[PDB]
């Protein structure tokens, strides 16, 4: 399974450009696709969306009238077309597959991302910790808070915990609060209720050093907290 | 020849005939006991109110 | 105008009532089937339009022609639209089956795909809507208040519908004969004979009922009125409700399924 | 609405599934579904040849009409428990050999099987084509072997023209459903196209009669 | 000569008959008459699923009481979301002559088999998100009539060529073969502890098989004709059968006899499927007169009827937690009740 994308580079502000991703195998014709973002040394940000079968398309409050998105279903190629760029758009773009049916695990593969630098009413989430040092072997805990309840009538709690080890792209850990992703060592877990949530790491190892993020997905707008960092 | 099948059938019958059997009346009583002990678990025997019903609408 | 013959006024009421009661009884008997194949929605439409055509007519007709009741120019046109809607919708259903039966033999291999449950109700509803939309024109001498344009707008639609219904069945008979001939000649007089046993009955019972009415109505515009033609129109107007009586026989009882289904019901 | 952005993409998927289920449920009504029975003699193989593990399905196109033939000769299990899978076939295609009149044990078996199939409750309204094979060997055997061997009660001359046509009266008299179904007999002229052309002409008769029974015209 | 068989066979058959008759003190009815009647039970169509374009031949409930799978005479296998009627997966088959399906206990695997004499295994948890085939199990010489899962690596199979065989999906070779039936074999049902399984066949006989020793142990007879469907009672020490005789029966695994029979004159057609309620208090027997009935297990009286189908019913199943019931039929409509 692979996702690869290319483009980017230097852009004169106000200009136009395009970014595209190639899927290898992977049956790109059946997956709802997002494009999630993050600024240099800032938290993760969100850009656009395109459902299966070229239908439903949403946008962020800042990108509504400047970018257009499309999928070339025959050749398994995803596009995003850019117009009228400014300094606020210099960031990294991360193609993220997702699978919406009962029992599935959305947001479970990030592409490698691409660099793009310009030339020269929403549920808010927060987390206060930053660069906390802990010696390995000991148990650790991380918490982020929500401005409104995320639990729902259907019962799902639409909070995510991702990990970004230095130099690497994010990888899913907690697709919903009580559920974890396959391929991850079992030592991680998660608990929380109401509008407050807390992460726990049982037996700290050498590779757990990295920055974390938490996401809300209760309704359409997708908002990310700050980047907590663990230290050895 | 078919004599081998004849021996085989006789041997299967010999295996099957010797098993131990209990009284049928005592075996019946176990069924009612399980039914009574798990009666409260059955949404089809005792209907539930429409609140916790998941197929409500 | 109120021209009438009192002896005829007393005599024709019994005939009109008998025709209306027969129409209602047979139309309910046909519509009791609700079998449910896409081509039978059209016969249901016939069964209900013939009901709406009977009770409305027998109310106004005698009332106008036994004990007179009057109305203003904004009410009589409304009542006449109310009686015209049923009669322009009834002949729409006869044109509903016949196109289906035409494409049954025109394209035998493709028939079961073209006609489907959604494709039946759409034409059903559109036809009833256009039938009810007849009231639009009144917004813009045998009949007390009608103007000239209405008697020329109605004639065209009825004429073309009856023309198509006449043509399609002779077409079907010819193709059945030719196919049976090519079958007997190469593979070696039952299919086409069993078709002509009833298609001639259809094209005879249909045109005869709606011949004289569309004859005299055309004569009014193309000629001059007189007291004699009014008298003959007075009792030949019954041909519509006479025609409504026969459709629950020659269309429903003709099918082999229903004749046994009713007794099995 | 009361739907989240998750559950509002779990219904677009369920619609996009039917938008492809229907587009492939209507592609399967453009093909003709023919069964085949009879004894497993050499007739079957030549028949498949001239038309160009447990079930074998053959397909062929002729004058824009696609037939598919389900030769069920590879099962050899109890017939009563898988026969109904074939309800709604267009037409059966029988097979018979003429030469086996004296081997008359074979003829009685074929007649018994013809009787057994024809009166199934699942095949009330299916048109049975019937082929006839091995005329060449039959005409040579009849010149020395009388037809009285198979049918002693044959009061006929036993001449060739009066012999070969005696069997068809006994075959087509077995039908107890004369008003619903009809046999379409043939003699296998194995050298020319009339083997398959006869099937093509014999299918349209029942297609048209079924249409004329559906629309109500009958 | 083979005459020496008659005497021994007669003595052993008579010995088994005498034992089974001697252990029959009193019927199930005699002690059950004291419990109260269940009264009248009503259920209603809380859901209805549409989308197959032909007859439906089998169905199996998921393990989490929310998903299920069904296969039809078209080349289609489909997994439903039973709460909101969403279709989750739709899988295209190879051979359209389909008769069986099953759901893995872990909900990861699904299996199918038909008139091609082969049983296939599908993988619902790929890394491309689309169902794929992982094994094809060949070696029977008759139509495949049932199939069940022991775990992720052992599947049981049943065919009409008189041979039931336990397999190992990892390598593909059957590691046991069960023999003793004379005619086509129609159904099987596991045990709750997953160490036994029973089966029924056209011989009008049912045989209990040890999974590990690979040897038959016990035989049950009494039906008057072919046997269509079988189910194993939730305790794990009983099972119930359904035949073309228009009769169903309850069998016991400890005293070795028929316990109860459920028959009514107004039915002349034969049962197609059988299943149980969660406390063992109900029995939902699909029938051939186009509707499904409901029988109280203990007293044999019929509480009620579910009648929403326009054709023969072919497959029904009760969920794991006890919420609901589902039925399929040749009219291509799957209706969820509750
Ligand atoms: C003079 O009228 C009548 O006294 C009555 C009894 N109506 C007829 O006698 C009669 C008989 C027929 C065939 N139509 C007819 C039907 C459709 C369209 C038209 C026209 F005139 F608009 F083209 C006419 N009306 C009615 C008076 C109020 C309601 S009915």
């Amino acid at each position: 399974v692979q996702l690869v994308e290319s483009g980017g580079g230097l852009v004169q502000p106000g200009g136009s450009r395009k970014l595209s991703c190639s899927a290898s195998g992977f049956a790109f014709s059946s997956f709802g696709m997002h494009w999630v973002r993050q600024a240099p040394e800032k938290g993760l940000e969100w850009v656009a969306y395109i459902s299966s079968g070229s239908g439903t398309i949403y946008y962020a409050d800042t990108v509504k009238g400047r970018f257009t998105i499309s999928r070339d279903d025959p050749k398994n190629t995803l596009f995003l077309q850019m117009t009228s760029l400014r300094s606020e758009d210099t960031a990294m773009y991360y193609c993220v597959r997702s699978i919406y049916y009962y029992g599935s695990s959305p947001f479970d593969f990030w592409g490698q991302g691409t660099t793009l630098t310009v030339s020269s009413s929403d549920i808010v989430m927060t987390q206060a910790t930053s660069s906390v040092p802990v010696t390995p072997g000991e148990s650790v805990s991380i918490s982020c808070r929500s401005s409104k309840s995320l639990l729902h009538s259907n019962g799902n709690t639409y909070l995510y915990w991702f990990l970004q080890r230095p130099g690497q792209s994010p990888q899913l850990l907690i697709y919903r609060m009580s559920n974890l992703a396959s391929g991850v060592p079992d030592r991680f877990s998660g608990s929380g209720s109401g509008t407050a949530f807390t992460l726990t790491i049982s037996r700290l190892e050498a590779e757990d050093v990295g920055v974390y993020y938490c996401m809300q997905h209760l309704e359409y707008p997708l908002t990310f907290g700050a980047g907590t960092k663990l230290e050895l | 020849a078919s004599i081998a099948q004849a021996r085989k059938l006789v041997e299967q019958l010999k295996m099957e005939a010797n098993i131990d059997r209990i009284k049928v009346s005592k075996a019946a009583a176990d069924l009612m006991a399980y039914c009574e002990a798990h009666a409260k678990e059955d949404p089809l025997l005792t209907p539930v109110p429409a609140s916790e019903n998941p197929f409500r609408e | 105008f109120m021209v009438l013959n009192p002896s005829q006024q007393l005599a024709i009421a019994v005939l009109s009532l008998t025709l209306g009661t027969f129409t209602v009884l047979e139309n309910l008997l046909v519509l009791c089937v609700i079998r449910c194949r896409p081509s039978y929605h059209f016969i249901g439409s016939l069964a209900v339009a013939d009901l709406l055509g009977s009770v409305i007519f027998v109310y106004s007709f005698i009332d106008f022609h036994v004990f007179h009741r009057k109305d203003s120019r904004n009410v009589f046109l409304f009542k006449l639209g109310g009686v015209t809607a049923s009669f322009t919708a009834s002949v729409g259903s006869l044109f509903l089956t016949a196109i289906d039966r035409y494409i049954s033999i025109h394209r035998p291999l493709a028939y079961k795909r073209i006609v489907t449950r959604p494709k039946a109700v759409v034409a059903f509803c559109l036809m009833w809507t256009i039938a009810i939309v007849i009231a639009v024109l009144p917004l813009l001498d045998i009949f007390p208040h009608i103007d000239e344009t209405y008697l020329m707008f109605w004639i065209g639609v009825t004429s073309v519908l009856l023309l198509f219904i006449v043509y399609a069945y002779m077409y079907i008979l010819w193709k059945a004969h030719s196919h049976a001939v090519r079958m007997i000649q190469r593979g070696t007089a039952r299919m086409d004979i069993r078709l002509a046993k009833t298609l001639v009955l259809i094209l005879v019972v249909l045109i005869i009922c709606w011949g004289p009415l569309l004859a005299i109505m055309v004569y009014d515009v193309f000629g001059k009125m007189n007291k004699l033609i009014k008298t003959v129109f007075a009792f030949c107007s019954m041909l519509c409700l006479l025609n409504s009586t026969v459709n629950p026989i020659i269309y429903a009882l003709r099918s082999k399924d229903l004749r046994h289904a009713f007794r099995s019901m | 609405c009361t739907l989240s952005a998750e559950d509002k993409a779990a219904v677009e998927r369920s619609k996009m599934i039917d938008r492809n289920l229907r587009e492939d449920g209507e592609k399967a009504a453009r093909e003709v579904k023919l069964l085949l029975l009879g004894a497993g003699e050499s007739g079957k193989s030549t028949i498949v040849k001239q038309m160009k593990t447990g079930i074998v399905e053959t397909h062929f196109t002729f004058k824009d009409l696609h037939f598919k033939m389900f030769d069920v000769g590879g099962q050899r299990s109890e017939r009563k428990k898988w026969i109904h899978c074939f309800e709604g076939v267009t037409a059966i295609i029988f097979c018979v050999a003429l030469s086996d009149y004296d081997l008359m044990n074979r003829m009685h078996e074929s007649m018994k099987l013809f009787d057994s199939i024809c009166n199934n409750k699942w095949f009330t309204d299916t048109s049975i084509i019937l082929f006839l094979n091995k005329k060449d060997l039959f005409e040579e055997k009849i010149k020395k072997s009388p037809l009285t061997i198979c049918y002693p009660e044959y009061a006929g001359s036993n001449t060739y023209e009066e012999a070969a046509a005696y069997i068809q009266c006994q075959f087509e008299d077995l039908n107890k459903r004369k008003d619903t179904k009809e046999i379409y007999t043939h003699f296998t002229c194995a050298t020319d196209t009339k083997n398959v052309q006869f099937v093509f002409d014999a299918v349209t008769d029942v297609i048209i009669k079924n249409n004329l029974k559906d629309c109500g015209l009958f | 000569e083979l005459d020496q068989l008659r005497q021994e066979a007669e003595q052993l058959k008579n010995q088994i008959r005498d034992a089974r008759k001697a252990c029959a003190d009193a019927t199930l009815s005699q002690i059950t008459n004291n419990i109260d009647p269940v009264g009248r039970i009503q259920m209603r169509t809380r859901r209805t699923l549409r989308g197959h374009l032909a007859k439906i031949y089998a169905m199996h409930w998921g393990t989490d009481s929310r998903l299920l799978v069904s296969a039809s005479q078209d080349g289609k296998l489909i997994i439903w979301d039973s709460y909101t009627t969403n279709k989750v997966h739709a899988i295209p088959l190879r051979s359209s002559w389909v008769m069986t399906c099953a759901y893995a206990p872990s909900g990861n695997y699904v299996a199918c088999g038909g008139l091609d004499n082969i049983c296939s295994i599908y993988n619902l948890k790929t890394r491309e998100g689309n169902v794929r085939v992982s094994r094809e199990l060949a070696g029977h010489t008759g139509y495949l009539s049932c199939c069940r899962f022991l775990d992720d690596n052992q599947i049981v199979t049943s065919s009409g060529d008189t041979t039931c065989a336990l397999w190992d999906i990892e390598t593909g070779q059957q590691t046991t073969t069960f023999t003793g039936h004379t005619g086509d074999v129609m159904s099987l049902s596991l045990a709750p502890d997953t160490r036994l399984f029973v089966s029924g066949a056209c011989d009008a006989s049912a045989k209990l098989w040890d999974v590990r020793e690979g040897m038959c142990r016990q035989t049950f007879t009494g039906h008057e004709s072919d046997i269509n469907a079988i189910c194993f009672f939730p305790n794990g020490n009983a099972f119930a059968t359904g035949s073309d005789d228009a009769t169903c029966r309850l069998f016991d695994l400890r005293a070795d006899q028929e316990l109860m029979t459920y028959s009514h004159d107004n039915i002349i057609c034969g049962i197609t499927s059988v299943s149980f309620s969660k406390s063992g208090r109900l029995l939902l027997a699909g029938y051939d007169d186009f509707n499904c009935n409901v029988w109280d297990a203990l007293k044999a009286d019929r509480a009620g009827v579910l009648a929403g189908h326009d054709n023969r019913v072919s497959c029904l199943g009760v969920t794991d937690d006890g919420m609901a019931v589902a039925t399929g039929s040749w009219d291509s409509f799957l209706k969820i009740w509750n």
